[PDB]
């Protein structure tokens, strides 16, 4: 035991004189990649995977139109026949980049954006659904959208909100992981990225944090980085690169706008710029409601002169508050918060921890 | 009101986007659109019931004559009833119209049109009780097909009403073998559920009307399941000194009069967890029949364990399905005892992933050895997590569509009708009460799906007989409202 | 996934409350039918022992030098494609004695030596980053020995320490304890 | 001999192999897909003179 042991009953199930029935007429195939299509009427090459480069046919039941040039394909282990088509590989570490459980966040926890959330939906969720819309009038619609703004703003929010409604394929990255050891393989994962994607009708791609790999070229004649330089222009390649990008909408959002190369920030690829700036005061009087929601209330409470009490608080600085005040409540033993609780917890979230903060430095976006 | 004008947001849901959300089988045929009326018939029926209560959201309605043309002759009968799904609770709004436009020819059109009616006016329980007067006429009318739509209808509307009129009147109707059998059948079902009491005069009337049939037709029927259901719920409660009548008058009948007798003492019996009363029913009978060729009957014994073991204060759930799959399948006979697939969605249909769906059924939903098998499997999927409000469920339905028997027809519409319409937004299915172990007695009718798709003599496979798998569903709302007189609203929250 | 013990955890009554005993006497009904329900069915028809039946012919199925080797996709079920031990791949199919559930693609499994195919997954071994950082238990130090700090020892309590042993409390006004 | 010759070649599955050296000492070596070298002392159904190393 303790290596496959099943449901018992299941066993019965797979019916061992089935499986007997399956552990002999069925011939195991190995793996392999066509190479050529030698003309005559079949004389396929062949190339498995460390023996050598056979000369194979066929067996009878693949079409010839089933076999193509650069297509994965099983072959006998006897006389080197093929079989059955075989999917093309795909790389582990980039196919595990798309999202099969959609984030618990909706359209309606992100609160003062209004503008954005109404410019991110008709370039990543409406060209999608609803597509005859644009039809009916000569439009391309834009295919890209860039997210920057001071850190804690809801770049992020407003991303993985659009994965909880997008009805097309949701891929992940992180601008950290298209960083490889060797040359070259930084390229790969964002070529094969796009591989993938053009098999999907419809298809997102999120570059989170489009910094460690979308740098500036510079050239310092001491070899300064360069494998981030090659797969920064991969990805430059693969959105308007002589060759229909196809339904791909990219969707990338970056903490320092003011580091991308002035070729990633043009019409074609990253099409629409969505600024993503501090909330006003009648934003950040919103998204005290959206975080203070689900919490014991005084009920009759001046959320709005705690909104400007904050002036510049970033949307995360508000959740800290709300998250904070009632932090207040646990310790004094109370179950119902009170504003004096909400006064503190600003005295102590905006005005006691802006020594450190993020916002005075990142405004500059430098 | 409230959901729509208030809250800012109002976007809209087209079928297309999320149909086909998986693109591998789209390619290689590169478009290659086909007249086939099973492909249509299929898909139409998915997106008619998501499309409910939306006045607005109809976009197929407007230029649907070129879906008409689009099929076999006889493939609209079986259509026509789901055009009535999308005006769902329409007490007249829909019949202001139909009225003026009535005096038309193409009358078999209309015989579609009637299954309708009976879901709609189900539920409404007027007090002038409008559907024997707008439905009595065409029934006593002279024709097979017109009133056959209607003796469907009849049964489902009346599910609440209990008067013996209408019991005793649909009897000469079945009881007259002039007309087709399906006519006689498929009625017969339906007059079963009505009567939840005793009804002495016509339960042991309609047991005349079955006896009197000759051997071939009672051995062979395929049909005859359902009638102990009916008087099963009949004489619920019953003790020995009623079923002694019955008992000691069946003495002098054919062996038949054993797989009936079966089905009336478990509903009786409602209430009586013990191991005794149990206990013969696996192993005294499974032996005997081995000796004979009489079938068809285990089958049936293996289901309806689930009574008097539906809330065992929430402890014996787990441990009775545990002895099913090392029972009924780890060495019961090969077909039949095999086929007890429907049995575990049976005991609780709500949906609770990995505890007791994953391991249980999800495993056997990959038989690709039998077709006909996955066929039981496959429907069973859908009734436990049909409405679950669940998220985190799309993934293991897309876990066999596009990579199992795809080649096949026949396999084709048993995931994508029912697979794909698991995703029923603001709708529950569960039927027990707030304590879980009070249940509603005219509730349990979602026990009729359990048997006849196994079969499919005109039944599912065959295209013509399709309400028998929309007719069982009997639930409450999922939504919770509250107002005040001069409508003032609060926001009070819940946990 | 499923735990052996805790088969049902329900002390509320806490008492000699007779709720206990209800509860109790009723698997003890369901195990009497069961033991005649078993061996009475195991003479008339005996195919399979379940215990020494079921697993000798599954071992006959399998092979003496059972493979081990690295799945490398997941092709339609019954069917998958393994890396061989050392760089070939191939085609198997996979049988249904496997739980068919562990088979994340890239962990391990076992291959019939002639025919290979996936006979069995393989529990992976702890791999050494785990056990690098996986602090059993602090050596000496306690928490009235660290002594000096008070008023910064309750901010670390109440979020490390407090939402994990009295979640009520960012429970009941719902807020998410500091991160 | 049609018959004959068309039984070796029946055996459709060939081993791709790169010619190093068309020695003249009209022979060939070469090196199968498989890191093995061989001294095939008659070329075989080709020209000695169509194969260049
Ligand atoms: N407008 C908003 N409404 C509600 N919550 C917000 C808003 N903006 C930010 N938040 C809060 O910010 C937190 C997450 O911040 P997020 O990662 O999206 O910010 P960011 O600035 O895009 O991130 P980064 O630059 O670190 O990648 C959440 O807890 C969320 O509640
Ligand atoms: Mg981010
Ligand atoms: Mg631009």
């Amino acid at each position: 035991s303790d290596t496959g042991l099943a449901p018992p009953a299941l066993w019965d199930l797979a019916a061992d004189k089935q499986t007997l029935q399956s552990e002999q007429p069925l011939q195991v195939a190995r793996c392999t990649k066509i190479i050529n299509a030698d003309s005559e009427d079949p004389k396929y090459i062949i190339n498995v995977k460390q023996f050598a480069k056979f000369v194979v046919d066929l067996s009878d039941q693949v079409a010839p139109t089933d076999i193509e040039e650069g297509m994965r394909v099983g072959v006998d282990r006897n006389k080197y026949q093929i079989h059955i088509p075989l999917p093309p590989k795909i790389d582990p570490t980039v196919t595990m980049m798309q999202v099969e459980e959609k984030p618990d966040v909706t359209y309606s926890d992100v609160g003062g954006c209004k503008e954005q959330i109404e410019k991110l939906r008709e370039v990543v969720e409406t060209p999608l659904l609803h597509p005859e819309r644009f039809v009916n009038l000569g439009i391309e619609p834009p295919k890209g959208v860039l997210l920057f703004g001071p850190p804690g703003t809801g770049k992020t929010l407003c991303a993985r909100a659009v994965a909880n409604r997008t009805d097309a394929c949701f891929i992940r990255v992180i601008g950290s992981e298209l960083v490889q050891k060797y040359v070259g393989e930084g390229a790969r994962m964002v070529r094969e990225l796009f591989e993938m994607a053009r098999t999907k009708k419809a298809c997102l791609i999120f570059f989170d944090e489009i910094d460690a790999i979308g740098g500036a070229r510079f050239d310092d004649g001491a070899g300064g980085d360069n494998e981030v330089q090659r797969t920064m222009l991969e990805l430059i390649n693969q959105l308007d690169g002589f060759d229909p990008r196809g339904n791909i909408k990219v969707l990338m959002a970056t903490n320092r706008p003011d580091t991308l190369d002035p070729a990633l920030m043009r019409p074609g690829r990253l099409d629409r710029k969505i600024e993503f700036s501090l909330p006003d005061l009648e934003g950040r009087t919103h998204i005290f409601k959206i975080h203070a929601r689900s919490m014991s209330v005084e009920r009759d409470i001046r959320f709005e002169l705690l909104a400007r009490l904050c002036p510049n608080s970033t949307g995360a600085e508000i959740r800290s508050v709300c998250t904070e005040a009632g932090m207040f409540a646990i310790r004094a033993r109370r179950k119902i918060a009170t504003e004096k609780d909400f006064l503190e917890a600003v005295n102590k979230v905006i005005k006691s921890y802006a020594k450190f903060s993020a916002t005075p430095r990142y405004m500059t976006y430098n | 009101a409230l959901a729509r004008e208030l809250d800012i947001m109002e976007p809209k849901v087209p079928d297309d986007i999320y149909k086909t959300h998986l693109e591998n089988n789209r390619f290689g045929g590169s478009g290659s659109q086909v007249d086939s009326a099973r492909m249509n018939l299929a898909s139409s029926f998915v997106n008619g019931f998501v499309n409910a209560a939306f006045g607005q959201d109809k976009l197929l309605t407007d230029d649907g004559n070129k879906w008409l043309y689009k099929n076999k002759d006889h493939g609209m009968l079986s259509a026509a009833a789901s055009l009535g799904m999308i005006l769902l609770w329409d007490v007249d709004g829909g019949l202001t119209q139909i009225d003026k436009y009535l005096y038309s020819s193409e009358d078999y059109i209309k015989s579609g049109a009637l299954l309708a009616c009976g879901i709609v006016n189900s539920g409404v329980r007027n007090e002038c009780d409008p559907a024997l007067a707008l439905l009595s006429d065409y029934v006593l009318h002279n024709s097979n097909t017109m009133r056959l739509g209607s003796i469907f209808g009849l049964g489902l509307a009346y599910a609440g009403s209990n008067r013996e009129d209408v019991l005793t009147l649909l009897l000469p109707v079945m009881g007259d073998s002039k007309s087709s059998m399906e006519v006689a059948g498929v009625t017969a079902l339906a007059c079963g559920m009505i009567a939840v009491g005793s009804c002495n005069g016509d339960v042991t009337s309609t047991i005349l009307q079955t006896i009197m049939e000759k051997s071939e037709t009672e051995l062979k029927d395929t049909y005859a399941r359902w009638l102990p259901l009916g008087l099963g719920l009949n004489h619920l409660g019953k003790g020995e000194a009623i079923e002694a009548i019955l008992a000691a008058l069946e003495v002098v009948s054919e062996p038949f009069r054993s797989f009936a007798n079966t089905l009336v003492d478990v509903c009786a019996y409602a209430g009586s967890g013990n191991v005794l009363k149990v206990q013969q029913l696996l192993h005294i009978c499974s032996e005997h029949f081995d000796s004979k060729e009489k079938e068809e009957d285990k089958d049936k014994k293996e289901k309806k364990d689930k009574d008097k073991k539906e809330a065992p204060a929430d402890m014996g759930a787990h441990q009775g399905v545990a002895v099913l799959g090392i029972a009924l399948i780890a060495m019961g006979e090969e077909i039949g005892a095999e086929m007890a697939l429907r049995t575990f969605g049976h005991l609780l249909r709500y949906g609770e992933p990995t505890l007791r769906r994953a391991v249980p059924l999800a495993l056997a939903l990959i038989s690709v050895s039998n077709p006909r098998l996955n066929i039981l499997d496959t429907l069973s999927k859908f009734s436990h997590d049909a409405d679950p409000e669940v998220s985190y469920n799309s993934i293991f339905a897309m876990g066999m569509v596009g990579s199992g028997t795809n080649n096949a027809r026949l396999a084709a519409m048993l995931r994508q009708l029912a697979q794909y319409h698991a995703k029923d937004p603001n709708n529950l299915f569960m039927v027990r009460l707030a304590q879980g172990l009070t249940h509603l007695g005219k509730g349990t009718l979602t026990l009729c799906p359990y048997h006849s798709d196994r079969q499919l003599m005109s039944q599912v496979a065959v295209a013509g007989l399709l309400t028998v798998l929309v007719s069982f569903l009997d639930v409450r709302n999922i939504i919770l409202g509250k107002s005040h007189y001069v409508l003032y609203g609060l926001v009070a929250a819940m946990q | 996934g499923p735990d052996a013990a805790s088969k049902l955890p329900l002390v509320t009554p806490h008492t000699q409350c007779r709720l206990k005993l209800l509860k109790l006497e009723r698997i003890k009904d369901y195990l009497l039918m069961e033991e005649e329900f078993i061996r009475n069915q195991e003479q008339m028809k005996p195919l399979e022992e379940k215990q020494e039946e079921e697993r000798s012919k599954v071992d006959d199925l399998r092979g003496t030098p059972m493979s081990v080797g690295t799945l490398e996709e997941i092709i339609d079920d019954n069917h998958a494609i393994v890396s061989t031990s050392v760089g070939s791949e191939h085609y198997v199919s996979i049988l249904s004695f496997v739980d068919k559930d562990l088979l994340e693609p890239g962990c391990s499994v076992l291959l019939n030596h002639k025919v290979h195919a996936v006979i069995g997954v393989l529990m992976d071994d702890t791999d050494p980053l785990v056990t690098v950082m996986k602090v059993e238990k602090a050596p000496q130090e306690t928490y009235a020995d660290i002594g000096g700090l008070d008023n910064q020892i309750q901010e670390i309590k109440e979020s490390v320490e407090l939402p994990l042993t009295h979640p009520e409390y960012y429970e009941e006004m719902g807020i998410k304890p500091p991160k | 001999e049609n018959s004959e010759k068309i039984k070796v070649n029946k055996t459709l599955p060939y081993l791709v192999s790169n010619v190093i050296e068309l020695l003249d000492v009209k022979c060939a070596v070469i090196k199968t897909s498989t890191r093995q070298t061989y001294f095939l002392p008659v070329i075989g159904l080709v020209d000695a003179e169509k194969l260049k190393p």
